[PDB]
């Protein structure tokens, strides 16, 4: 047992979130699609 | 008003100072 | 706990039980008063408007 | 397999020197240990010595050749005497004069070189006595800091001018120039983030030394042993913390927290110096853009003048 | 007729009182004299011209 | 418009995500490992 | 048996009085009602109880009185007031050094003054509750000791220094990122703060801070699950540069370097409002100290 | 009349005292 | 039992208390009422 | 039993509370409403 | 005893004190009365 | 706690009884006292308006 | 506890009756010396007005 | 016994004399006084 | 102790000579040191 | 504390007492000198005017 | 005793070097006397 | 401490009373010449003036 | 004994050899005697 | 013993090495006798 | 301590003794040097004029 699986299911939901976080902030701030005014 | 309450403010700068410096003769005085 | 109704037995000690309602009391008055003040307010300067 | 008499007491290389130790006796009285003790000569403690040794002279007589050979001024102007890197023009170029930075790029790998050879002490040291290497890699931390500011930041600028001067007043004055040089420090968030470690390092020393010494009656210092069973001071100190701020750490935690706020000082540290200079040349103008700058129509300016 | 007899009566204690109310107006007396020293010897601030 | 760029979100904000959540889950391990059951010296006895 | 550690190591009790012993033994020996300052002066603490974890005193209720009002003011004054919704651009301000010393709650800064009043109520009590728990604990006074180092920090930037200069407008704003623009703007108005003596002391105690805490969390990070005779670490640091403090006096180094610096930098900001306008002008008696005024010529004369 | 008020208070402090430290050094 | 009475009292009065004092305060600032001057 | 009722019953109350508030202050500092004066 | 008398009587002393200075001093910096030379 | 009525004899001792009639009656002294000051400061300014 | 009235004597010792004494009469004392610094401060210089 | 008389001596003249001093206090920073200045 | 308000006072004593020398001299009100 | 007098023994050693007749006879000195020295400053240059 | 024969040396030397450098630097500042062409 | 005077012995040990001789005499001869300095500079240059 | 003999002769020698290196100094920079070219 | 010997030899020889160098470097700097261009 | 005279026993080891005489040695011969250089400074050019 390399790693505990409840480690690798926190780490890749935290990193799933954060990714998605990030990429909803970039593309919001983007500018570029005209979703919440513009 | 200026110089006396501004000497007043600076000693309550070292009254601050002051505990600290018991701390450290706490020490001396209490490790002999 | 005699003097507590036995409903509030399991929370209230009979010395809890007189302060509860010394609270309760207070809280009653404070109440009314808080009413008439916000009536008196009202009538003397709306903050809604 | 570790002799702890021995360690203290080798001749000569991978040996110690001062071997019969002094007593300094305030610092006993005080500190509760005064003896100076050998201290360690090992092959890396030597480069260490004779690299800091050439770095320290090469400034020491550049000084001196500043003020004109003139040991009065020396002693007037010391803090105000550095040894600049090489002007911008000519900026990464070796090829400088000793007055304008020659004396500086030599001054500077050298120290280098202490540093580094310091570092392998430190790790060997640790590996020799048998504890653990973590101040080599607390060192390395700040190592990755200070490479920053006279290596690394200095190269992907493209000149020997954004390092520090090698002076008492010099990195004074570094710290204000690149400050202004890049906007404002106070806006650079990773510069915000070594504020915040820096200050909590300082608030965790504060604490665990003023906690350890409210509980010194019943030997909480003796961490070693502590670690091992924790006795009634580190009993106290745990549950003092639990009441002042509802929770605590263990007599092993607590110290986790402490090198890891250090070397967290260090690291974003460096981070934030050497984003300021090659990705965000202003964080003033970057902060607005960021939002986290205050508007500020109208200031109260009677404040800010005489 | 006290209530602190080891401040009160004993000579070390009763000495306590008559020592801290000297120090204070020690204190005080350090503090006033000197402000009124250096404002009755220092010129006021040249007039601006 | 109101929206900060990318890099001052990712530079500011995620790191002060980091720090704030890292941080609390710090604390909360420190605790439950100062809080767990190990070999301490009865308070009774030592004391 | 396994033997679980205090560091979270089980070792297998072979391979010492103590036991496994629950914390909530631990918690619940050392409760010792009645202990506190407040007890002694009234002879009963009004609050003497817990409330979870936490210990609620007089002056817990105090401070926290000062927290909750304290956190709502400055909410008020900046949500409110300024509009901003996000915290990092507010601007949390005294009120104008026109307005002097004297508190007006029709004029702007109202709430800063209330914010800070209820601020330091809030450190206060904090600071004699910790001395409340270290009597309940018969520990020795010195976490309120480098506490109250902090806390006249705070004290000197918003009362002391305020009332000296005599405006009240002198106290930092209570604004994220922009308590930050007082900093800079006071740091260059008395320009070169770092030419400010107390100042440069301050921030050495503070490196020296940060870098006494790298070492002793090095220090006994390296010897916390090891085979050692508790001499290892002294040997180590008396190889590495040629001295161990020793246990107790890491700690105390530790305390009084903490304490020191903000104890040092509250006599800089002090000095530098009142006593100092100018920190490169405060140096300019040292090249005319006489045993060096004569001897220089050209740049090299002063 | 501030003069007067402050020669006052002080004497009042200085009586005050006095007369209580003349019963604690009973 | 959950919640000692004592504890409910102090919070409960402890609130109402910063309370009443917070919106004195609110409206007292707000200059809404011509009340002390305002 | 997960959850302690006084556990719940606390941080259900304080989050009831701490909303209440940003509420009020959202709205007030919106000018939205004319309420306080506008 | 959860309410002893002399925990009440400091409590509502000290609260009766704090209350006074506090409306004491938001009276007289309101400069509403003219008291004190306002 | 003989000299305490029955119906509080739960809560006050025979020394807290006397206590509490003497704040009781302070209190009520202060609000005699503060009402009449109310209403001198109110005829002399009004803080309503 | 036999100096002290009856009514008193749960709450007040021999001793502490006679240093009760003095603290009411240095109370009395002092009121009486407050009320008349405060009229020849009004008489002086009205803080009202 | 409730109250020691000692305890009540105690914070009666600590009161009396913390309240003389922040009243001389106040009063003398107000300048209604001047400091005594006149 | 008596060591105590010994030290206390000599310093207060010293510091206080000092400041008011220092204050008198630089108020150039007195003809001291050519003021 | 053979040589202090018998009322003053509470607070003076033997060794104490004779540091303390220094003190107070060098206090006396000093305090003779500084008002010799005050009358000639005022003699020279009256601060008060 | 009270003090150490060598404290009271050592404070009473160090205070008279002191002063007697103090004394010299401003009698020698002053340029008052023509001392070391004054 | 035999060489001491019975008086100075709780104070002066056997040892310090020589070095007190010694730091006596040169006190002594150093206000000597430091009386003769000031008369020199008096006549030279009145800084009292 | 009130002084070791090594600490008194470490103290006046250092003390002598700091006394004659500021007065050398002072001497020199007062430009008052011409001694170096002065 | 007082003093080492080895003591007093390495302050002795210590403090004539840096007397030898102030004093080199005092001459040279002063341009007073033109050794070495100066 | 045999070389040394009874009167500085207490205070001079035997081997402390000729180190304190070399040194006094050493003090009139720098102090002989140092008249003679002030004398000599003297007539070259006085500096106090
Ligand atoms: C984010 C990580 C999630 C997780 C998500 C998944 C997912 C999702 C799956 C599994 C599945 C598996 N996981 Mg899992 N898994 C987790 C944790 C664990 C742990 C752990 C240490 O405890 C273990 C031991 C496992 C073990 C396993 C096996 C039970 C199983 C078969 C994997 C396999 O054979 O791969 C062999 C196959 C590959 C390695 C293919 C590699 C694919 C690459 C990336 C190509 C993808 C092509 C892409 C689809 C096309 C892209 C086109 C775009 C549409 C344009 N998982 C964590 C929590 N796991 C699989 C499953 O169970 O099947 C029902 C599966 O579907
Ligand atoms: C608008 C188009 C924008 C863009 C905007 C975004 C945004 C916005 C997002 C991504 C995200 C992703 N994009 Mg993209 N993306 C673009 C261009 C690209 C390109 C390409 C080269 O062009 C690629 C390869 C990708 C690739 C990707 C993957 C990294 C990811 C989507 C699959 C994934 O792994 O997460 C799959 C996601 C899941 C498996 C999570 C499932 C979670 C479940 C469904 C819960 C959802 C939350 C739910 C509301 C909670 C309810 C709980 C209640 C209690 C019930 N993007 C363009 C520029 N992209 C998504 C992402 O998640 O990043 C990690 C996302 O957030
Ligand atoms: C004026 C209209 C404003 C607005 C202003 C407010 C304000 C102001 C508030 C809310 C609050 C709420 N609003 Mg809104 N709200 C608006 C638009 C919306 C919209 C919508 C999409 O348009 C929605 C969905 C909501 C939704 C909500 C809920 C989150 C909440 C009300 C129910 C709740 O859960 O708490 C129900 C509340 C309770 C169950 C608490 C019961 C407490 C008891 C009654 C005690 C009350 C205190 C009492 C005085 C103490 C006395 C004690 C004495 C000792 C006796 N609002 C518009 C913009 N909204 C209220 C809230 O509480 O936020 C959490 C509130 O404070
Ligand atoms: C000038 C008019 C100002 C104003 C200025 C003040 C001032 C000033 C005060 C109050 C105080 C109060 N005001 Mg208001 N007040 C105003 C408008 C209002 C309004 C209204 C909506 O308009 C209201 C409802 C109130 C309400 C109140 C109560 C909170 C309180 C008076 C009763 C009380 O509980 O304490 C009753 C007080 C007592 C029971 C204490 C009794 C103490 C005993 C008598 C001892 C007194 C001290 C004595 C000198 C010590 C002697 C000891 C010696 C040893 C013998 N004010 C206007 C704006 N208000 C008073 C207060 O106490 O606040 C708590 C007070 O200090
Ligand atoms: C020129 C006139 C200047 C002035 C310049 C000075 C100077 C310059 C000095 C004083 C010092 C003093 N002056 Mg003045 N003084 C002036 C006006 C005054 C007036 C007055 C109101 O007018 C007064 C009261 C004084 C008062 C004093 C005393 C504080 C003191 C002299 C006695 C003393 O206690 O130390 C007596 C000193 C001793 C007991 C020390 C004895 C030391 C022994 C002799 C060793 C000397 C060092 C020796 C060279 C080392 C050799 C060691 C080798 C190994 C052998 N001055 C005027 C303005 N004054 C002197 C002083 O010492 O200050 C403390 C001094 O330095
Ligand atoms: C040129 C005239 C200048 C002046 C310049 C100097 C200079 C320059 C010096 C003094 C020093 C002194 N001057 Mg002056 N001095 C002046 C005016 C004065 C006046 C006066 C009111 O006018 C006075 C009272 C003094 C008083 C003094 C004494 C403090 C001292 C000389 C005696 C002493 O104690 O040390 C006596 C010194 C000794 C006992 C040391 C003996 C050391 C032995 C001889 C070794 C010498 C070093 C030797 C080379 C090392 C060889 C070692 C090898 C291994 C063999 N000066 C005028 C302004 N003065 C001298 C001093 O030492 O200061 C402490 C000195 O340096
Ligand atoms: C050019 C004239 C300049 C001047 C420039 C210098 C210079 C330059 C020096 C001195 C030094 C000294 N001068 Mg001068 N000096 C001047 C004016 C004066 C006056 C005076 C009032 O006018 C005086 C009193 C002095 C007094 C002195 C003594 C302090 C000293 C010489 C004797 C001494 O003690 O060290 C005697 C020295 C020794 C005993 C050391 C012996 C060392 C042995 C010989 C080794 C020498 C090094 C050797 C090369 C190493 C070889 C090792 C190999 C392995 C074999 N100077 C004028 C202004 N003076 C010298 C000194 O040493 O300062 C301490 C020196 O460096
Ligand atoms: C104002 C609000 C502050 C009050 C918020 C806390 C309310 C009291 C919480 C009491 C509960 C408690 O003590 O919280 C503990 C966690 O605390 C913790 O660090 C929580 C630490 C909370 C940090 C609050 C930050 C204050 C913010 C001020 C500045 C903004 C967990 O508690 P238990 O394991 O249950 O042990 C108690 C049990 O015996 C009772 O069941
Ligand atoms: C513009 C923007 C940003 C808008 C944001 C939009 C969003 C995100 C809104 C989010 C809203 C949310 C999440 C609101 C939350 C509301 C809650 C949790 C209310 C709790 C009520 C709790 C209540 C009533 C608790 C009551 C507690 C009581 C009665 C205590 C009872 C008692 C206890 C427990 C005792 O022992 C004894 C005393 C007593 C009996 C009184
Ligand atoms: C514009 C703005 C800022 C408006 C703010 C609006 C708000 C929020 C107002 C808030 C008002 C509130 C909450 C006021 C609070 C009033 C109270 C609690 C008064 C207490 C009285 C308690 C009193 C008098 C206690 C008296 C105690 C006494 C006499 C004690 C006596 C004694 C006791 C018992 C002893 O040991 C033994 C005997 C002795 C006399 C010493
Ligand atoms: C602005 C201006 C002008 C200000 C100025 C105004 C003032 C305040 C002037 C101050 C004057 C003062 C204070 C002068 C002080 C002079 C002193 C202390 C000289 C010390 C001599 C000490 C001497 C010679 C020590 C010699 C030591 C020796 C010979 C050592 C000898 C030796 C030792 C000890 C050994 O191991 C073994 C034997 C060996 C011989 C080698
Ligand atoms: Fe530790």
């Amino acid at each position: 047992r390399p790693f505990e699986f409840r480690t690798s299911v926190v780490v890749s939901t935290l990193l799933g979130l954060v990714m998605a976080l990030l990429i909803h902030f970039v593309v919001l701030s983007s500018g570029a699609f005209n979703w919440l005014r513009a | 008003m200026n110089w006396i309450v501004a000497t007043f403010m600076l000693m309550f700068v070292l009254v601050a100072f002051l505990p600290l410096v018991v701390s450290l003769a706490y020490t001396w005085v209490t490790n002999p | 706990n005699d003097l507590v109704p036995d409903q509030w037995k399991p929370l209230f000690n009979n010395a809890q039980w007189l302060v509860h309602d010394i609270v309760v009391k207070t809280i009653y008055g404070g109440l009314i008063i808080a009413v008439i003040a916000h009536v008196l307010c009202w009538a003397w300067t709306p903050w809604i408007r | 397999p570790i002799d702890l008499h021995d360690e203290e007491y080798r001749d000569g290389l991978e040996g110690t020197i001062a071997k019969p130790p002094g007593h300094v006796g305030w610092m006993q009285r005080l500190l509760g240990e005064g003896q100076v003790g050998p201290i360690y000569v090992g092959l890396w403690g030597v480069i260490s010595f004779i690299t800091f040794f050439a770095s320290a002279f090469i400034i020491l007589v550049d000084y001196g050749r500043q003020v004109g050979w003139n040991p009065i001024i020396y002693l007037r102007e010391f803090w105000n005497l550095a040894v600049y890197p090489p002007p911008t023009e000519y900026g990464l170029s070796w090829n400088v004069p000793w007055d304008k930075g020659g004396a500086w790029l030599a001054a500077t790998f050298f120290l280098h070189i202490s540093v580094l050879t310091w570092w392998a002490r430190l790790y060997t040291r640790a590996k020799a006595t048998g504890v653990g290497t973590q101040l080599a890699w607390g060192f390395a931390s700040a190592l990755s800091l200070y490479f920053v500011i006279y290596l690394f930041h200095p190269l992907a600028l493209g000149n020997w001018s954004a390092a520090p001067g090698h002076g008492f007043r010099a990195i004074l004055d570094w710290t204000n120039y690149v400050s202004i040089h890049w906007g404002n420090f106070y806006y650079n968030p990773f510069h915000m983030l070594s504020i915040f470690f820096l200050l909590g390092s300082t608030l965790l020393l504060a604490m665990h030394g003023a906690t350890i010494v409210a509980t010194s009656k019943w030997k909480s210092e003796m961490e070693f042993t502590e670690m091992m069973a924790e006795g009634p001071g580190t009993q106290r100190a745990q549950l003092f913390w639990r009441w002042v701020m509802g929770w605590n750490a263990n007599s092993y935690n607590i110290h986790i927290w402490a090198w890891w706020f250090a070397a967290f000082t260090a690291i974003t540290g460096a981070i934030g110096l050497f984003l300021s200079g090659t990705l965000v040349p202003d964080w003033y103008a970057w902060g607005e853009t960021a939002k986290i700058v205050a508007p500020w129509p109208n200031p109260d300016w009677a404040q800010y003048v005489f | 007729p006290t209530l602190f007899p080891e401040i009160t009566n004993t000579v070390r204690g009763r000495f306590y009182i008559v020592a801290g109310i000297i120090s204070v107006v020690m204190a005080v007396a350090s503090i006033a004299i000197f402000w009124w020293i250096f404002y009755t010897i220092t010129p006021a601030p040249a007039p601006p011209l | 418009s109101p929206w900060p760029v990318w890099s001052g979100y990712a530079l500011c904000f995620v790191p002060l995500a980091a720090v704030i959540l890292g941080f609390i889950i710090a604390a909360r391990f420190t605790d439950k490992q100062a809080t767990s059951a190990y070999l301490r010296l009865d308070p009774a006895k030592a004391n | 048996r396994a033997l679980p550690l205090p560091s979270g190591e089980t070792l297998p009790a072979e391979a010492a009085s103590a036991e496994v012993i629950p914390f909530s033994i631990i918690e619940e020996f050392y409760k010792r009602p009645g202990k506190t300052l407040a007890a002694r002066f009234f002879g009963v603490d009004p609050f003497d109880f817990w409330i979870g974890r936490f210990y609620v005193g007089l002056f817990g209720a105090i401070s926290i009185i000062g927290i909750i009002l304290g956190v709502a003011f400055y909410l008020y004054e900046g949500v409110v007031n300024e509009g901003t919704l996000n915290i990092l651009a507010m601007r949390i301000e005294p009120p104008p050094v026109s307005q002097g010393l004297n508190v007006d709650p029709a004029q702007p800064g109202f709430f800063w003054f209330l914010t800070m009043v209820a601020a330091t109520i809030a450190f206060v009590g904090w600071l004699l509750r910790q001395i409340d728990i270290s009597l309940k604990l018969d520990m020795g006074m010195e976490v309120p000791i480098a506490f109250g180092a902090v806390v006249s920090s705070w004290i000197t930037l918003q009362w002391l220094r305020p009332i000296a200069m005599g405006a009240w407008g002198h106290g930092f704003p209570l604004g994220i990122t922009h308590h930050l623009d007082w900093v800079s703007n006071i740091g260059y108005q008395y320009y070169n703060f770092f030419y400010n003596p107390f100042h440069a002391i301050g921030i050495t105690l503070l490196f020296a801070s940060t870098l006494f805490l790298h070492m002793h969390g090095s220090a006994v990070l390296s010897e916390a699950k090891r085979n050692i005779s508790d001499q290892n670490i002294h040997v180590f640091w008396r190889n590495i540069l040629g001295y161990s403090i020793g246990e107790i006096g890491i700690h105390r180094v530790a305390f009084w370097t903490g304490a020191a610096s903000v104890l040092f930098s509250n006599l800089c900001i002090f000095l530098s409002g009142t006593f100092v306008k100018d920190w490169n002008a405060f140096w300019g008696f040292w090249d005319k100290m006489p045993i060096w005024n004569g001897v220089g010529q050209g740049a090299l004369v002063a | 009349m501030a003069p007067f008020l402050m020669a006052f208070f002080t004497i009042v402090l200085i009586v005050a005292t006095l007369y209580f430290l003349s019963m604690i050094m009973s």
